[PDB]
């Protein structure tokens, strides 16, 4: 298993290697994902307006 | 309320439920599995596996059956025509009991799901709403078809731990389930390979478990989770409706064109076979080279064994059925008894002649009998028609070489009329009528009818997955559009089309 | 918990939609009885 | 090396270099010169 | 002639789908009975 | 909502909603698994076709043997 | 020499015309001469190692044709016979010498140059075509390094030009390079074998 | 900081130096993703093996037990699967290497040195020097059997001949 204390911020881009570079491609060291979508994705918009009503109707 | 096609919808948001009408579909299916066992074995004749196999009776999950390894019955017999003294529990009957207690315990659970709809499991630790973890629920899963698929592929089809899958030779004459060694070179991507089978189970197993590994691993990335909807689950209906039709049309193909996967003697011969005269060309070639040993006719033409000539026969063609002549192929042109053997055509001059065989498009064809160079020497008249090269005329008559006719001439018209008839379908048998009142209309064969039910499938959830992708896409309107569609559908207001920021 | 579902939704069908599937139903039998009897 | 399988290379080969090198260069080029001001 | 077991496959199918229906539309007719 | 083994078993399996990859990710790398899967298919699907042919493939019914 | 008038700002090939905006003069070898853009879109450190890479190999497979063509190894001769150039090849992938250079190579590079190729693309220290092979410490002098950098290049270029001028006599006559210049007319020509 | 082995490519992170044997080679950079520890105590144990191996080889070559039957050593693997023999060293070495999964985790916890089992029955290693000097020694050895036995396999695959016996006719093809 990969190690821990691996972060895309402390490891050097300079000294990248093949496996280090495959693991970065792969989503590895990936501390950062803690952000979430914080986007409903489900929700239908149920904003309806009402057209006012005319002297003629 | 909801409208009586969105019924469903309710379990969308439910996991419990959604996992409960799973189940309810997995029940339904496994006991229609069961059931349909059970009625085929009801209505499956064992006596006759040459001139009567299963495909001839219209057999449907017996071949799928007998594909992957059961072959065997409580009653007592094979589907090879062998005996089995001891058939152990993993029979036709033995199957379709497991599947119908399968599907006992699958409705059982599917009760307890939809009962106990509120596990804490289904909620979300972050928001508290019911939420399912779609991506690492396909890594799971992933995971686990990977393992699936390599035990099913390094146990089962290579017989370390299992029965085998069926073999056949090129013509379907000795087949029978064996353990198949893999092929990792060029020759696995053969589809008449068996081989393949195996080997490709243990490479996409072992790939799929990998995937499966980093997929239960890794997070999608943001860009990919906004576009593609992925904590939606009608994004998960759609690429899955999408993926099942694809593989439709593959099994659709790989059933009409035939390949290993689909045997001749579970499925019955495929219409290029027909076309190309493939066991013809077979046929012809054992007889040229029993001939070639010093035999006569009468020799070579009784060394070709019965299933061989039934296979050249356009009653077992796939493409000569009907969409409504429902029933078995014995319910057709009949049950075939025995092969009377191969015709030969002689004119009053002794010059042999051959029935040009009818094509599978053809309801009806033309009885014409050609000579070696091709030109029409002796005919039949449409029904009343004033004839020139008629049977009567030319004096043909026809001397029989194996099966049971063998060595018999017939020299009378009405006669020669019926067996030039006869030679217009192929290969020359007797077929049994007062069995099942055939009424003599010929039917497609269980590969026909796969092709057909799994091509209009494939259709219609291409349809399903447009429309489903379109409910994933457009969810925010799904109940209408609102007065901010007016600014954008100004023809050059924005720079780029749909984006507020880009004004002009 | 077992109780109350929130997901619970009616499920109407109203007179029109009654008579279009009748009609449906009824077509589609006349169409294809020909064709299941033959 | 089947004839076949050597024109299936040179097909891939001619795809990639006639259709997609050339499409999408000039689609990079083209995006990259002609920007939307977002202001 | 004509083949049989078609008749109960002509009236089951013009009948189930037409029960559905039916069942549909009276629940639909009741429940708004009831909202009143 | 109860509380069960199982359900505690199974629970960080289903813990994860919305969690996401900031940027791109891993789309590269998606895209040429994507692209190796089509040449995949497109051979597969030429050999079948028998506009590929292949040394020791013959793609027939013959050779079963 | 690195001066300016051999390499840089000062010299300017295709005079009249403007030097590239990538291109600034750094690099070794800069005479201004880029046309159909390709310092615009592509990398100038992996075009650099790629020009350095070609221009040895290219300098170790002409110097193979000059000496293949004039002395041969015991042993070979009697398994190759005369074969050269392009016969060499498909006899050396039989016989079991263009497997082994082919594994022995690709396992070097490998190991040598991919990470290499990334450390130099993500910014390290080494310079492309930089692999610190130095054994007795030839052109320690930095206005001597400079002067080997930019000889080194400009014999690479022709290297490769004459690698693909013998390539292509080969192809056409069916003689090799010393064989080739010394039978100008284009008469009496063998049998050329790809 | 570049490699003192490699003087083009960068020294890698992980590989600080005071691992026995580290000179700082490493291009494809398998210390930069999995746990050096582990990959110390597999290079170990590969490297174990090895060295009994060519020493068993150099042996079985030289002598061979008389209740055994005469053969080379790599065909005779086929003749103790048939005989249940590699059966029982197989056995012995999954037995050991089931408290070897042990002595894994607790490397993987920290608690353990890698390829460190405190084997030094006949006490050599005492002294910090010359156990430095030991460690090094031992990888180096590690190494260089790692590739002999494969370089031995091989020849006899090739050759169809033993290592004394190649070495007795040099025959070239
Ligand atoms: C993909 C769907 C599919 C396909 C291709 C077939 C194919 C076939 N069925 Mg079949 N069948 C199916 C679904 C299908 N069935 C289902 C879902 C049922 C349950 C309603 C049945 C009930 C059924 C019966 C009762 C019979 C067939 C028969 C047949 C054969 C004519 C043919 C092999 C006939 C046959 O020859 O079987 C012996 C027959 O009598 N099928
Ligand atoms: C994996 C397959 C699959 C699944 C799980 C769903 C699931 C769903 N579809 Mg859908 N669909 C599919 C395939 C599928 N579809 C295909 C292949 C098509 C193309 C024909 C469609 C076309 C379609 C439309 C046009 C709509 C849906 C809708 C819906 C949703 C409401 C459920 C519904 O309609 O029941 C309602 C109850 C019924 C339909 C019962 C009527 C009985 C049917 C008409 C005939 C009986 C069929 C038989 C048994 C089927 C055999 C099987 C082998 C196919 C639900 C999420 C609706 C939606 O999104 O609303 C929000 C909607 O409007 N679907
Ligand atoms: C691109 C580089 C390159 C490549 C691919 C080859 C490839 C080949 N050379 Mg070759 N060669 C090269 C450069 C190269 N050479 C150089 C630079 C020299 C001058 C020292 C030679 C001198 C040479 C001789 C004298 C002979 C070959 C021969 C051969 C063939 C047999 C393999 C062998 O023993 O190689 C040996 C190659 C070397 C020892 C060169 C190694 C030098 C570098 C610096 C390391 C093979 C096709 C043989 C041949 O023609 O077969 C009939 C043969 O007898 N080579
Ligand atoms: C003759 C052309 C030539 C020239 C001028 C150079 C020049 C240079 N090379 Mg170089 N190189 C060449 C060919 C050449 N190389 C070839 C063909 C190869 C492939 C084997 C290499 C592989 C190579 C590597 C791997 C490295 C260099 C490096 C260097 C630099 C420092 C080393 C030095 O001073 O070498 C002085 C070189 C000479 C005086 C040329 C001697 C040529 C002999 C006499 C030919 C032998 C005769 C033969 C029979 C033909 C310097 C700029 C190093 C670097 O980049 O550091 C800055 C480095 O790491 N080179
Ligand atoms: C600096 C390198 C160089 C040198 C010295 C030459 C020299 C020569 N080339 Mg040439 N050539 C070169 C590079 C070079 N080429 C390149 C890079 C290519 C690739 C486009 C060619 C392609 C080429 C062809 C196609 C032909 C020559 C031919 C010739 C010869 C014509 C005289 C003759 O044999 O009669 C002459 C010796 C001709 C030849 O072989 O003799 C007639 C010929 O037909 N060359
Ligand atoms: C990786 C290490 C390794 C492995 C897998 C084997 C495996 C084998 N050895 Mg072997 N051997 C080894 C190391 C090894 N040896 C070493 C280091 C020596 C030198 C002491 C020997 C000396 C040796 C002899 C003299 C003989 C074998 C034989 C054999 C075979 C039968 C087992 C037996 O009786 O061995 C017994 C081996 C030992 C007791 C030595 C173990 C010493 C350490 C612990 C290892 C078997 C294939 C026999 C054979 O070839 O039968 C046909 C045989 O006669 N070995
Ligand atoms: C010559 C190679 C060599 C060397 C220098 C070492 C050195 C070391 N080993 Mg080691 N080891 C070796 C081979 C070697 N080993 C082999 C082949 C095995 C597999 C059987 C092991 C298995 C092993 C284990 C399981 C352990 C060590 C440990 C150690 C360290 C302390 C023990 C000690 O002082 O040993 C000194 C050893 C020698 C001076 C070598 C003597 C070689 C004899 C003379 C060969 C016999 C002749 C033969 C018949 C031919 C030390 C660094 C321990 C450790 O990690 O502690 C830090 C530990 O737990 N080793
Ligand atoms: C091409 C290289 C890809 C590359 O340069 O990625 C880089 C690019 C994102 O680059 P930026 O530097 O804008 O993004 C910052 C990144 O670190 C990710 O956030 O990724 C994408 O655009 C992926 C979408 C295209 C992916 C589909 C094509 C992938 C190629 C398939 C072959
Ligand atoms: C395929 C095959 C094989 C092979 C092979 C081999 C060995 C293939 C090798 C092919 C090579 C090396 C081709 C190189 C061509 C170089 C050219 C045209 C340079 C042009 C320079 C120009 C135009 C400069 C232009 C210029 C520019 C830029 C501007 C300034 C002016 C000027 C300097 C004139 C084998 C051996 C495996 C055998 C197999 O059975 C068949
Ligand atoms: C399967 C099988 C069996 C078997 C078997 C077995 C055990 C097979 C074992 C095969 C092995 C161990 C092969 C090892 C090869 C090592 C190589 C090529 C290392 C090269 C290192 C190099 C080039 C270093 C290069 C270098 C580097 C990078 C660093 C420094 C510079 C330089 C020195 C140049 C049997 C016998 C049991 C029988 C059974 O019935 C079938
Ligand atoms: C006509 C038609 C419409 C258009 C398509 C198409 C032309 C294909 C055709 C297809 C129609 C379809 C979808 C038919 C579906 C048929 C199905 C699902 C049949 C399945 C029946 C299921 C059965 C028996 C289940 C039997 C299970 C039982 C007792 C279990 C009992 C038990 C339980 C409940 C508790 C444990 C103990 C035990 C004994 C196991």
């Amino acid at each position: 298993k990969p190690r821990a204390d691996l972060d895309r911020a402390m490891m050097d881009p300079a000294r990248d290697t093949v496996v280090s570079s495959l693991y970065k491609s792969l989503g590895g060291a990936l501390d950062k994902t803690a952000v979430y979508d914080e986007e409903d994705q489900l929700l239908i918009l149920s904003d309806m307006e009402t057209f006012p009503e005319t002297e003629l109707g | 309320g909801l409208p009586w096609y969105r019924v469903h919808t309710v379990v969308l948001n439910d996991p419990g439920r959604l996992i409960a009408v799973h189940l309810m579909h997995t029940a339904l299916v496994a006991g229609w599995a069961g059931s349909m066992a059970l009625y085929e074995l009801a209505v499956f004749d064992p006596s006759d596996p040459v001139l009567n196999p299963m495909w001839r009776q219209g057999m449907f999950v017996m071949p799928f059956m007998a594909r992957i390894g059961v072959t065997d019955s409580w009653g007592g017999w094979s589907v090879t025509g062998e005996s089995v003294a001891n058939p152990g529990f993993w029979s036709f009957e033995g199957v379709a009991l497991a599947h119908i207690g399968l599907s006992g315990l699958l409705f059982l659970a599917a009760v307890w799901h939809w009962v106990y709809w509120d596990l804490e499991l289904f909620r979300d630790p972050r928001t508290g709403n019911p939420a399912l973890d779609l991506p690492k629920i396909f890594g799971i899963h992933l995971l686990l078809s990977g393992v699936l698929c390599f035990g099913f592929g390094a146990f089962h089809v290579t017989g370390a731990w299992g029965p085998g899958i069926w073999v056949s030779d090129a013509y379907g004459i000795t087949g029978k389930v064996q353990p198949v060694a893999p092929a990792w070179g060029a020759e696995g991507f053969n589809p008449f390979n068996p081989s393949g089978v195996a080997s490709h189970h243990i490479a996409a197993g072992i790939l799929g478990f990998l995937a499966g590994i980093f997929h239960i691993a890794v997070r999608p990335p943001q860009r990919l989770y906004r576009a593609l909807r992925m904590g939606n689950i009608e994004t998960v209906l759609s690429s899955s409706i999408a993926a099942v039709f694809w593989s439709a049309f593959i099994t659709t193909g790989t059933m009409w064109y035939g390949s290993a996967t689909t045997p001749i003697e579970l499925f019955g011969p495929t219409r290029y076979q027909w076309d190309s005269g493939y066991f013809q060309q077979e046929i012809e070639r054992r007889v040229e080279n029993s001939l070639n040993e010093g035999l006569n006719l009468s020799e070579a033409w009784s060394r070709i064994p019965d299933k061989l000539a039934f296979y050249d026969y356009i009653g077992n063609n796939p493409a000569k059925g009907g969409l409504f002549r429902a029933g078995p192929m014995n319910k057709g042109d009949g049950i075939a008894e025995a092969w009377l053997g191969h015709p030969i055509f002689q004119d009053k001059e002794g010059k042999e002649l051959t029935v040009r065989r009818m094509p599978a498009f053809f309801e009806t064809f033309p009885v014409i009998l050609v000579d070696k160079d091709g030109i029409i020497r002796a005919d039949i008249p449409f029904r009343r028609a004033e004839s020139k090269y008629s049977i009567e005329q030319v004096g043909v008559t026809v001397s029989f070489y194996g099966g049971k006719l063998n060595g018999q001439v017939f020299k009378d018209a009405p006669t020669v009329k019926k067996y030039a008839r006869k030679a217009q379908l192929g290969e020359v048998l007797e077929f049994d009528r007062t069995t099942l009142e055939s009424d003599g209309v010929f039917r497609s064969s269980p590969r026909g009818w796969y092709t057909f039910g799994h091509a209009n499938f494939a259709l219609l959830f291409f349809l399903g997955h447009l429309w489903h992708g379109s409910r994933t896409l457009f969810r925010d309107v799904f109940s209408g559009i609102g007065a901010e569609v007016t600014e954008q559908v100004e023809f050059g207001a924005f720079q780029k089309l749909g984006d507020r920021s880009t004004k002009k | 918990m077992s109780g109350p579902n929130p997901n619970k939704q009616p499920v109407e069908l109203n007179r029109t939609s009654l008579f279009w599937g009748l009609l449906l139903i009824f077509v589609l039998a006349v169409l294809f009885s020909s064709y299941f009897f033959n | 090396m089947t004839p076949s399988l050597s024109a299936f290379i040179n097909s891939l080969l001619l795809g990639l270099f006639v259709v997609v090198i050339p499409i999408g260069a000039a689609l990079f080029l083209v995006s990259q010169s002609d920007r939307v001001t977002r202001t | 002639n004509v083949s049989v077991a078609a008749y109960l496959a002509v009236l089951l199918g013009t009948f189930i789908p037409v029960v559905f229906l039916l069942t549909l539309y009276i629940q639909s007719e009741s429940r708004k009975a009831a909202e009143t | 909502a109860l509380r069960t083994r199982l359900g505690e078993l199974l629970r960080p399996l289903n813990s994860e909603y919305g969690k996401v990859a900031p940027g791109w990710g891993t789309t590269p790398i998606m895209g040429f698994v994507m692209l190796l899967f089509f040449l995949f298919l497109l051979i597969i699907l030429q050999i079948y076709n028998s506009s590929l042919i292949i040394e020791n493939v013959d793609v027939d019914w013959a050779s079963l043997g | 020499y690195k001066d300016g008038i051999i390499q840089g700002l000062g010299v300017e090939a295709i005079p009249g015309a403007g030097r590239p905006a990538n291109l600034d003069g750094t690099l070794v070898g800069d005479v201004g001469f880029d046309p159909l853009g390709f310092s615009n879109w592509l990398d100038l450190r992996w075009a650099r190692e790629a020009e350095i890479k070609h221009g040895r190999v290219a300098m170790l497979a002409a110097t193979g044709m000059i000496v293949q063509d004039a002395y041969k190894f015991p042993g070979f001769e009697g398994e190759f016979g005369g074969a050269a150039m392009m016969k060499l090849h498909n006899l050396a992938v039989e016989q079991g010498a263009m497997q082994q250079l082919l594994l022995w190579l690709g396992l070097l590079e490998i190991i040598s140059g991919v990470p290499a190729i990334i450390q130099t693309l993500n910014g390290s220290e080494r310079q492309p075509g930089d692999f610190g092979f130095d054994p007795l410490n030839c052109g320690a002098n930095p206005d001597t390094l400079a002067r080997r950098q930019l000889t080194e290049l400009k014999n690479g270029r022709l290297a490769m030009i004459a690698v693909g001028g013998m390539v292509h006599h080969y192809l056409l006559v069916g003689r090799g390079p010393i064989e080739f210049i010394t039978n100008i007319p284009n008469f009496k020509n063998p049998l050329p074998p790809f | 900081d570049f490699s003192a082995a490699v003087p083009f490519l960068k020294r890698p992170s992980n590989l600080d130096g005071t691992l026995a044997g580290d000179v700082g080679f490493d291009p494809l950079g398998f210390s930069d993703v999995f746990d050096l520890r582990v990959l110390r105590e597999a290079e170990l144990k590969h490297g174990r093996f090895a060295m009994l191996a060519v020493l068993g080889f150099l042996v079985q070559e030289v002598y061979t037990f008389p209740f055994f039957p005469k053969m080379a050593p790599v065909d005779a693997h086929d003749y103790f699967v048939t005989q249940g023999g590699g059966s029982q060293i197989i056995f012995w070495i999954s037995f050991v290497e089931i408290f070897g999964v042990v002595a894994l985790f607790e490397l993987i916890q920290g608690k353990r040195d890698a390829g460190d089992f405190a084997f030094d029955p006949l006490g050599l290693g005492k002294d910090e020097a010359t156990l430095a000097r030991y460690k090094v020694a031992e990888i180096k050895h590690a190494r260089l059997a790692m590739i002999a036995i494969g370089g031995f396999i091989h020849q006899f695959w090739v050759t169809k001949q033993t290592v004394l016996e190649q070495l007795g006719n040099f025959q070239s093809l």
